[PDB]
């Protein structure tokens, strides 16, 4: 509350709600499973990404499961943030570098992760639109990479491949992206 | 006793309008927005 | 039933079911996938 | 029980595994795990 304490919007959003009524989500960022994908799909996909002509989506998902038991019709609320990759833009340009399997390369997506989203009854999350009034630059950006790990030949199949994710402006929290849910 | 309680009531709602008075703080304030037994309000001290 | 004979709350649970009314779930122990796990989250995991 | 499988290098991560898992007394259907299951 004291953080959005100057706006009023945001102040009578907050009030509406209970203190045991928000939960914040510590999705871990680097802890994932090896991406599997196969060598036909994984080179198809790195050479659309250089000679695309077409516009390439990335969604980014999100998907609450709330007990049954506590009453309530609907069981699942979901919902997609969606970001367009226009061709040969610098993002687009830069997964397709990405894939080449740099080292130490990283790419960095504006606006993609709404840290506020709000659980009502129904099985729509929107992101809360009034913590965010810009609604897409309130966004936080997600800094995305791709980790190598040799095993043993084919080059690109040839070792283990794995993506881990963390928030554009992390000091130490750096493994976690939190995310504050309200749920009614 | 009408005219004189009526004077007293303004001034000293006048004198606990004051923010230096703990109560009046912008935080205790903010979080006691709709409260209805917040002590001032009660009393009618409150400041609006 | 034979099993659960001698004692009365087990029994009297059972005979309330119909026989066509339970099953047998027979779960494979050894016919699994391969365990995935990033080589980071696997190292952490044996040295916590 | 954890199963072990070589492939081909990095020590741990050079080979498949997977994950076992048999009843504590099991005498000739150790390769499963029976649960009965009461459905009203
Ligand atoms: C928040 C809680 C506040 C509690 C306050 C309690 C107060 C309750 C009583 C209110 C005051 C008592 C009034 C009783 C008056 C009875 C006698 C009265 O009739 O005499 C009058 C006379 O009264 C006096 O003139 C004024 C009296 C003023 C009394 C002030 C009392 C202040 C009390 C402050 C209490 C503060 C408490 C704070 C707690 C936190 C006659 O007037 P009159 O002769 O026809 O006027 C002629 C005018 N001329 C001369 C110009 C022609």
């Amino acid at each position: 509350s004291q953080q959005f304490d100057p706006y009023p919007l945001a102040m009578q959003f907050i009030s509406q709600y209970s203190p045991e009524d928000i939960v914040t989500a510590q999705i871990e960022g680097s802890s994932g499973a090896l991406w599997r994908i196969s060598p036909p799909s994984r080179a198809q996909m790195k050479q659309e990404l250089y000679n695309g002509t077409a516009d390439i989506t990335l969604r980014f998902t999100w998907n609450f499961q709330r007990d049954l038991a506590k009453g309530g019709t609907v069981e699942y609320t979901n919902e997609k943030h969606t970001l367009e990759l226009a061709p040969n833009s610098t993002a687009r340009r830069q997964l397709a570098q990405l894939l080449e399997g740099r080292p130490d390369q990283s790419v960095v997506i504006p606006h993609l992760f709404p840290k506020y989203i709000r659980a009502p009854n129904g099985p729509e999350a929107n992101p809360v639109k009034q913590l965010q009034p810009d609604e897409e630059e309130d966004y936080l950006g997600v800094r995305i990479q791709l980790r190598r790990e040799q095993v043993g030949g084919t080059k690109a199949s040839d070792f283990l491949e794995w993506w881990v994710i963390e928030l554009q402006d992390c000091k130490a929290d750096c493994n976690l992206l939190p995310m504050v849910i309200f749920s009614d | 006793t009408a005219i004189v309680f009526t004077e007293v009531m303004v001034v000293t709602k006048y004198l606990f309008q004051f923010g230096f008075f703990p109560w009046n703080s912008y935080v205790v304030l903010r979080r006691y927005e709709n409260k209805p037994y917040f002590p001032p309000r009660i009393l009618g001290l409150e400041k609006t």
